[PDB]
């Protein structure tokens, strides 16, 4: 089972959602701001995509 | 009837209140998502919100800062669960919106009220994977002043030799505190380094979630508050113990686990930290 994807890092955060969808459908994927403070619980349902001011994923995506 | 879940067994909270000692008195912020004071198993007494569009600290539209306030101080009585230290003035602290995140400023202003407010404890159930100046300076303030803070270490997992513990537990002067089940197994996704400092139940944690529900969640923020609601038992046993003496004493008591790069110094004791004399079991 896929569950980090360091590949995605320097993507497109649009490229990164179609490519963890593929491998996880039923991911409940959210987008927020790379330097952002997070809660801590954990979520294997979950992928966080942290992305730059650019729209580009700036930390490797991961269940959770 | 009400249901203790095995996370407050587990730390030995149930010592405590047979002894008497229920976290009376004893400020504890809660700096999350807010805390629906709504819910008839908790008692909010005050709070505050540093999220520019979400004013009200009492409307948690995300759910985990009534979970963690549940853990905290679930009220003692015939519904729900049970807290770690149910008579604690607990104060919702909003520093994250509704999708889970905040900037760095708003958790920083929240520290700030928190020591404005006179708070004895603080529990952080979230982190970012880089520090800042400005935020070590407001957790290192905190302390200075008398405060216990308490954070989760974060889910990075392992990293071969790598730390994977976020800010601000990773700083020194926050206990950061990893996660295990009810078996003291690590669970896999409990972040590790040499700045984790102690254990507590983190997984499939029963507690409050807002609209009068309850629920397990999992995580590192479900093993915070198990240490702050510690926290409050023990000053509300010695009111006159410092926040340093607070921290050695759950430090100097923990039964201990496997090598502290995973395990930090093991599970918490209350039962043993609000002893005078301290050691490991
Ligand atoms: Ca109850
Ligand atoms: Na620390």
């Amino acid at each position: 089972m896929k569950t980090e994807w360091p590949e995605l890092v320097g993507k497109s955060v649009e490229e990164a959602k179609k490519v963890i969808l593929q491998d996880k459908p039923a991911a409940q994927i959210i987008v927020l701001p790379v330097g952002t403070i997070v809660t801590y619980e954990y979520r294997i349902d979950r992928v966080r995509l942290f992305v730059d001011r650019l729209d580009n994923i700036a930390q490797v995506p991961r269940v959770g | 009837a009400q249901s203790v879940p095995y996370g407050v067994s587990q730390i030995k909270a149930p010592a405590l209140h047979s002894q008497g000692y229920t976290g009376s008195n004893v400020k504890v912020a809660v700096i999350d998502s807010g805390i629906d004071s709504s819910h008839p198993d908790l008692k909010v007494a005050g709070g505050a919100s540093m999220v520019p569009s979400e004013t009200n600290p009492f409307q948690d539209n995300n759910s985990h800062g009534t979970h963690v306030a549940g853990t905290v101080a679930a009220l003692n009585n015939s519904i729900g669960v049970l807290g770690v230290a149910p008579s604690a003035s607990l104060y919702a602290v909003k520093v994250l919106g509704a999708d889970g995140s905040g900037q760095y400023s708003w958790i920083i202003n929240g520290i700030e009220w928190a020591i404005a407010n006179n708070m004895d404890v603080i529990n952080m159930s979230l982190g970012g994977p880089s520090g800042s100046a400005a935020l070590k300076a407001a957790v290192d303030k905190a302390v200075a002043s008398g405060v216990v803070v308490v954070a989760a270490a974060g889910n990075e997992g392992t990293s071969g030799s790598s730390s994977t513990v976020g800010y601000p537990g990773k700083y020194p002067s926050v206990i950061a505190v990893g996660a295990v089940d009810s078996s003291n197994q690590r669970a896999s996704f409990s972040s590790v380094g040499p700045e984790l400092d102690v254990m507590a139940p983190g997984v499939s944690i029963q507690s409050t979630l807002p609209g009068n529900k309850y629920g397990a969640y999992n995580g590192t923020s479900m093993a915070s508050p198990h240490v702050a609601g510690a926290a409050a038992l023990i000053l509300s046993k010695h009111p006159n113990w410092t926040n340093t003496q607070v921290r050695s004493s759950l430090e100097n008591t923990t039964t201990k686990l496997g090598d502290s790069f995973y395990y930090g110094k093991g599970l918490i004791n209350v039962q043993a930290a609000a002893q005078h004399h301290h050691h490991h079991h």
